[PDB]
RNA sequence: AUAAUAAUAAUAUGGUAAUAGAACAUUUAAUGAUAAUAUAUAUUAGUUAUUAAUUAAUAUAUGUAUUAAUUAAAUAGAGAA
RNA sequence: AAGUAAUUAAUAUUAGUAAAACAAUAAGUUAUAAAUAAAUAGAAUAAUAUAUAUAUAUAAAAAAAUAUAUAUUU
RNA sequence: AAGUAACUUAAGGAUAAGAAAUCAACAGAGAUAUUAUGAGUAUUGGUGAGAGAAAAUAAUAAAGGUCUAAUAAGUAUUAU
């Protein structure tokens, strides 16, 4: 005979749903688990109600602001890149700076890189890779570990569109026959960050034109 | 000294015989991988696939009228007190005999459940493997592959009957007769059959139509787990089987 | 060559049909009655002395220009000098940074 | 195996073919499965009632 | 690259019913990314930790016995082999030890 | 190292509201032999630690079980208004 | 004649998959770091908290809390 | 609750919308519509109850751009 009339679920998968209002010996008899006679018996008191004491959520003071300008950043710890190399997963060539295009492509960080990647230092001891990295930013300790390894970090600015283009340049080419140009940092805070040598920002490390223009303006 | 003494490497290819259609004649072996055609028969996975498919299939046309849907007036039939009878509102109540249903379902009852794609693929493989084990998986081909024994003169390598549409002498036609002869030969007249084609074999389906109640001709894309398992013997094209394998292979 | 031209996107092809490259259209705003009147610029009507809006509104013009850039057919389109829009690499290079960027 | 099938009249399943590595093994299988059913038609395996005794 | 290889290149030992894989032997296939299928699992609301071992082909009982022999420090009781899916559950977070034991062969 | 049943010992096995576990009847869908020597239904008399099913006798239909069984769906069970 | 349906969120158990999953064109969601009102801060410089991470504070510390390191990542 | 019920009027096979004084952000995109995602997120609220986008990314979708106006003033705006 066909198997189709002898298939069961795996043991522990299914259950019988508790069926109310269906006789006394069932257990869930006349009252059907409701108790006896109150409001909840016939209706439902507000789930977050509290009788009269200030509804807790109101008792506590309101706290904080939602920094709309914030661009939360994902975290690719040094430990992970090491796991990829030892697993022979980080497939790079002499050079091929490990950017975010390669990063997500390789599968170290994956899912949704919306705003960028920060490189943190959770396996800085056993990190020994002389490859060059490039991300939104890195932790100071992580940077130091990279330097020790014989590597080279560069904090690179990416607007959300520019980041997207970096990650998936072929899509833009397919759509429009042209990948979009990478934007300059318009914001003051961004400019300041990438102008820091301590952060290994690209504007100082590559000696950018924007920074020079700003200096000229200041002079004049 | 020896850490895992009984470790070993599993077998990776099962031979399926490639046949000519009208008469199921062995032309070649073809080693299909063990994952497609000889997986361990996990019933739970198979069950999951079947139930999900059944749920997807659902029409869900149950439409009893609730007290709103039901078409009485909203008027109070007897005044609250001073009637000498029980309290009543409008005539639509579930409590009364002509009134609408309590907790009534409505139009388009959506019964669609979800399954992970990988699980579904595994189930598909599993069903195929079970069929192979049973001896109910007839792979028909020989066009692409290199043969051992040559194809017969009156058979052909694809899954189809010749000159089905031709009907000159009498109302009876040849493809139907051939099909009947085939059925007689392999002792599967009343048994459920499942012809998994690659491209639309119009002549084959015409031949089948007499035995439409038991024979189900399906494309490579539209074939289901249910269809495979219900079948008493599946007749799959080599190319179609390859395609299915490719579809439901675990990715690397 | 003809087949390659035909293979061009629709909007661009339509533009070429209705404003062909044999006519050297003006860089500056002109009379609306003129033959060399640029469809991207706002041309003045000679009687009323009112600036008519460009025959190709600004979005459409931009799209056309981007299409031309894609297929390398820029110079056959009439000039977009006096329309304020720049595009892509030229825009990037020629622009001055904002006062806020240079002088916070 | 094809020759054996042709002479026999019966079909040896694909899985079985894959498994059995010798002619002797094939013979043994045949003796086990097909032969008794051929001898006695009431003893044969029925599809609708697979757990018959 | 080809899903079904040609009849010539496939050896006899590669086929099913050869080399005796069913009788008292096993295999433990690595994941897609190429790691040992041994996982911590925090059941009953983080209260019950257990170590799960997946992707086992062949005789699971034998494999379990071999692992017990390798790791005598874990008790005999705490080795629940669920037969429907063929995976062997251990009570503690004994993942790393299991991995170490397996690595050498799988 | 498992299960099924059976052993010996001990401990427990009242119960409203309520929590948890496990079963059965009914109806539909998937798979599905069988046959008026049967099935379905009813009364009675039995048997099975027994809501149930089954034996027999009998009446009635029906040349027949969506039948046993596994799932999955329930408009799934009424001395309480 | 009466605990039901749709859209959510959470917990359990099982099954697949697994440092990935889902989905596969992309895009996204969840987890992969803890935080902090928030900012550019982020987990051993010689090993178990006597290390380090963030928050208060601060020259750096100590001090609260929470978190992180003991062949192979969770 | 809710611009919902209800009442009125009028038009067509549909109608409505539709070719940017739109979004955005120093990059850019290119009519409208419907759906998913963004996202119960920003925003908002006797800061209670509650209400809640857009960009962008995809689906759907058609030939989808196109002159008809001598270019638009009691209009832009503003105050209320």
């Amino acid at each position: 005979v066909s198997i189709l009339g002898q298939l069961k679920p795996s043991d522990g998968s299914t259950k019988s749903f508790k069926r109310l209002g269906r006789g006394p010996s069932s257990g869930l008899g006349k009252t059907s688990g409701r108790g006896q006679k109150g409001q909840k018996a016939r209706g439902k008191v507000k789930s977050w109600f509290e009788g009269g004491q200030t509804p807790i959520y109101k008792l506590f003071p309101k706290i904080g602001f939602t920094n709309v300008g914030a661009k939360p950043l994902k975290e690719l710890n040094l430990k992970r890149i090491q796991w990829f190399h030892d697993k022979n997963r980080l497939h790079l060539q002499p050079g091929e700076v490990l950017d975010m295009n390669k990063m997500r492509k390789l599968g170290l960080v994956t899912g949704p890189i919306k705003y960028g990647v920060k490189i943190l230092a959770s396996g800085k001891f056993h990190y020994n890779l002389p490859i060059a990295l490039e991300a939104s930013r890195a932790s100071a300790k992580a940077i130091a570990a990279i330097e020790k390894a014989g590597g080279k970090f560069t904090a690179r600015y990416y607007t959300p569109l520019g980041l997207r283009a970096h990650l998936n340049p072929q899509w833009f080419l397919e759509k429009r026959g042209r990948v979009p140009l990478q934007a300059r940092p318009t914001k003051r805070r961004d400019i300041d960050f990438y102008s820091k040598e301590e952060k290994r920002g690209y504007l100082v490390m590559e000696k950018d034109k924007l920074l020079q223009d700003i200096k000229e303006a200041q002079n004049k | 000294l020896n850490p895992l003494p009984n470790a070993a490497i599993p077998p990776k290819y099962a031979l399926v015989t490639v046949r000519s259609f009208p008469s199921l004649e062995p032309l070649t072996f073809v080693p299909v991988p063990t994952s497609t055609v000889a997986a361990p028969l996990r019933r739970d996975i198979l069950w999951r696939a079947v139930v999900y498919e059944n749920d997807n299939r659902r029409v869900g046309a149950s439409n009893p009228p609730g007290r709103s849907e039901n078409g009485f007036s909203r008027r109070k039939l007897m005044p609250q007190k001073g009637s000498g009878r029980a309290r009543v509102g409008d005539a639509n109540s579930p409590t009364r005999h002509n009134g609408g249903r309590a907790l009534a379902r409505t139009a388009p009852n959506d019964y669609t459940t979800e399954l992970p794609s990988k699980v579904y693929s595994m189930a598909f493989n599993n069903a195929l493997s079970h069929q192979y084990k049973s001896g109910k998986l007839f792979v028909i081909g020989g066009e692409k592959v290199d043969l051992i024994s040559p194809t017969p003169e009156l058979d052909l390598n694809r899954l189809d009957l010749v000159n089905t549409n031709t009907v000159e002498g009498k109302e009876i036609f040849e493809g139907e007769v051939i099909f009947r002869k085939f059925l007689e030969e392999f002792q599967l007249k009343g048994k459920r059959l499942l012809f998994i084609t690659d491209k639309t074999r119009e002549g084959l389906i015409k031949s089948s139509d007499p035995y439409k109640q038991k024979v189900d001709v399906i494309q490579k894309e539209l074939v289901e787990v249910n269809d495979i398992l219900r079948a008493q013997a599946v007749f799959i094209e080599l190319e179609a089987l390859e395609y299915l394998a490719m579809a439901h292979q675990k990715e690397i | 060559y003809k087949q390659y031209f035909d293979s061009l996107p629709l909007k661009l092809k339509s533009f070429f049909q209705r404003y062909p490259p044999s006519i050297k259209y003006s860089p500056v705003s002109t009379s609306t009655k003129a033959i060399n009147a640029n469809p991207f610029l706002p041309n003045k009507h000679p009687v009323t002395q009112r600036f008519h809006d460009p025959k190709y509104s600004l979005r459409r013009m931009s799209d056309v220009y981007k299409l031309a850039l894609r297929y390398g057919v820029e110079e056959f389109l009439p000039p977009i000098e006096n329309t304020k829009k720049l595009f892509f690499e030229e825009k990037y290079n020629k622009k001055t940074l904002m006062k806020g960027v240079l002088l916070p | 195996t094809k020759f054996l099938q042709s002479k026999s009249g019966y079909l040896i399943p694909d899985y079985e073919l894959t498994t059995l590595s010798t002619p002797l093994q094939f013979k043994r299988y045949i003796k086990e499965k097909i032969l008794p059913s051929a001898n006695d038609p009431k003893l044969a395996y029925k599809e609708a009632e697979p757990n018959a005794i | 690259a080809p899903i079904f290889p040609k009849l010539e290149d496939v050896k006899m030992h590669e086929l099913i019913g050869n080399n005796n894989f069913g009788k008292k032997t096993y295999y433990v296939e690595r994941s897609r990314t190429g790691n040992l299928p041994v996982y911590s699992a925090y059941k009953n609301g983080g209260n019950k930790i257990i170590t799960e071992i997946r992707k086992i082909e062949g005789d699971v009982i034998q494999l379990r016995n071999d692992l017990q022999e390798q790791l005598p420090f874990i008790p005999k009781k705490s080795w629940s082999v669920v037969m429907q899916s063929k995976k062997i559950i251990i009570k503690g977070n004994a993942v790393e030890a299991v991995k170490r034991v397996l690595t050498k062969k799988f």
